[PDB]
């Protein structure tokens, strides 16, 4: 729980992006001209008032000051988007000069700064999208061996979601092999954007080919997720790290918000919204309230603050 | 790059050296000054001041320096030896140094190359044409090269002098016959500020072939 401060660059010669500082003097690692590549830069609030005073004397950029005891990724993003009246923001940069130990921010994408100039821009949407994450396990299937959609209304609602310019990401924790048969039974390849599998487990991520039968164009959902917590518990969170990774692999580079729809609250690590799926061995046809929830969650920022 | 700020620090120390003597008593470009006898004493004082700065940055822990020593300019091979255009001497208390100007003058003449060599730029509209849209100081790289060259030239001399002072004439001769002590030694007491010294920066070798 700390006070916090942020740079706002005068000329966003590169836009949307933000950086995080351990020292005000870290600027020396950045040196000449490199500063023009970042729109904002957060720093933990000065302990010495002279630092803040020198900041106040500096004219090279605008700045803001605030309290954020809420040491959370999404809450900090909310506060910054409030301060700078902006719906969408870029990635958070990092250097070999290791970041400050604000390691509660551990679970996120980390941008090796030099890539920033190398970054592409993407066709995939003409406007900045929202994103929604889904599962197979007990999720929107009926629970029997052969599954209906909980409503064909939902079936077509998935398609219409494209009208809003929002992204559909399914990561089955369930086993890889059966999902192909599942989609052959009911195909949403024309209805859904992104597919991932085998997330069920956390595994010892420490230092110590597919589509042979039918020409699917899928991939090894490679196990590249850290143990990340080095502790005795039982949790397999959905990983914003991996999600943003595959997004930028699809050149998806900016977004307004991300929501999770899942049967496990535990896996939600401060996702913007969570929809606990109702378990359903029969077609509940309840979707309209899910629709309402999602629509209002989207609408939150039409007032220019999520609340 | 992590290399980048080290390069910037090196450039910074360079310019920090340069400007002070580029303003104090600075009449004309180095070549113009050295071309002729014109104030041989000015050339002497310039070299002395350079040595003073070198002693400063090598041993800044104590800034004081004995200002008193003698200068000799000479013009003939009889008056000079290859490889050491600067030579320190001591005569019955008379600490003196000697230099052949023409050697160094000839030296500071071939710096005519250009660096069409390796990667830079990252040529991009974003790199350039993006800011083509939207939004007496006279110095040049060749002169900076010349001056850095002369500085590195004086480095050898200064190290020779320091050792001669600290170890006496015998080791002065010994080192002149064999600079192996120079061979691969950052190791020092911190008072040398050995990282300040430009031997640490870049490396060279010959291959004997055919």
């Amino acid at each position: 729980q700390s006070k916090w401060i942020c740079l706002r660059l005068n000329d966003a010669i590169i836009k949307r992006h933000v950086l995080v500082l351990s020292e005000y003097a870290d600027l020396k690692y950045l040196g000449f001209e490199k500063y023009k590549f970042f729109e904002y830069v957060i720093f933990q609030f000065c302990n010495d008032p002279q630092l803040c005073k020198i900041i106040e004397n500096n004219y090279n950029y605008c700045m803001q000051i605030f309290k954020a005891p809420a040491d959370d990724m999404r809450d900090i993003r909310h506060n910054i988007k409030r301060a700078f009246k902006t719906p969408v923001l870029g990635h958070m940069c990092v250097l070999s000069n290791k970041p400050p130990m604000y390691s509660f921010l551990k679970e996120w994408f980390l941008l090796p700064h030099y890539k920033v100039v190398s970054l592409k821009s993407e066709s995939l949407t003409w406007g900045f999208p929202h994103v929604v994450v889904f599962d197979l396990d007990s999720t929107l299937i009926t629970e029997e061996e052969q599954v209906e959609i909980r409503d064909p209304f939902v079936y077509d609602s998935l398609q219409e979601l494209h009208e809003m310019g929002c992204v559909l990401v399914l990561w089955s924790y369930g086993s890889r092999d059966h999902v192909a048969h599942s989609m052959r039974d009911v195909d949403l390849e024309g209805y859904f954007d992104i597919i991932i599998s085998e997330g069920s487990t956390v595994q010892e991520e420490r230092s110590d080919i597919v589509d042979y039968n039918l020409k699917k164009r899928f991939i090894e959902n490679k196990f590249v997720f850290d143990i990340h917590n080095h502790r005795s518990d039982n949790n397999i969170p959905k990983s914003p790290k991996i999600v943003i990774k595959y997004l930028s692999d699809k050149n998806v580079n900016f977004f307004k918000s991300i929501t999770l729809v899942d049967d496990l609250p535990t896996n939600n690590y401060a996702y913007d919204f969570y929809v606990k799926v109702k378990r359903c061995p029969t077609p509940v046809q309840d979707w309209e309230h899910y629709h309402n929830e999602i629509i209002q969650n989207i609408m939150d920022y039409e007032q220019y603050f999520i609340k | 790059s992590l290399e980048s700020y080290e390069t910037l620090k090196i450039k910074l120390a360079l310019s920090k050296y340069m400007a002070m003597l580029s303003t104090l008593e600075m009449t004309q470009p180095l070549l113009e000054i050295f071309r002729n006898k014109a104030d041989t004493r000015q050339i002497a004082a310039v070299v002395f001041s350079t040595l003073a700065f070198i002693h400063n940055r090598f041993h800044p822990l104590v800034t004081n320096f004995t200002n008193k020593m003698e200068f000799v300019v000479t013009e003939t091979n009889d008056t000079s030896i290859p490889g050491e255009p600067i030579l320190f001497t001591e005569n019955e208390g008379v600490l003196l140094c000697s230099v052949d100007r023409p050697s160094i003058v000839k030296m500071l003449s071939r710096e005519f190359d250009t660096e069409a060599l390796v990667n830079f730029e990252n040529d991009n509209c974003n790199v350039r044409i993006a800011k083509t849209f939207g939004a007496d100081f006279s110095i040049t790289e060749v002169e900076a090269t010349q001056y850095l060259t002369l500085l590195l030239t004086v480095e050898h001399a200064y190290l020779h002098y320091y050792i001669f002072k600290n170890y006496g004439v015998f080791e002065y001769c010994k080192s002149l016959t064999d600079h192996s002590l120079f061979t691969n030694k950052l190791r020092s007491t911190m008072s040398t500020k050995t990282s300040n010294l430009l031997l640490s920066k870049f490396k060279f070798t010959i291959e004997d072939f055919d």
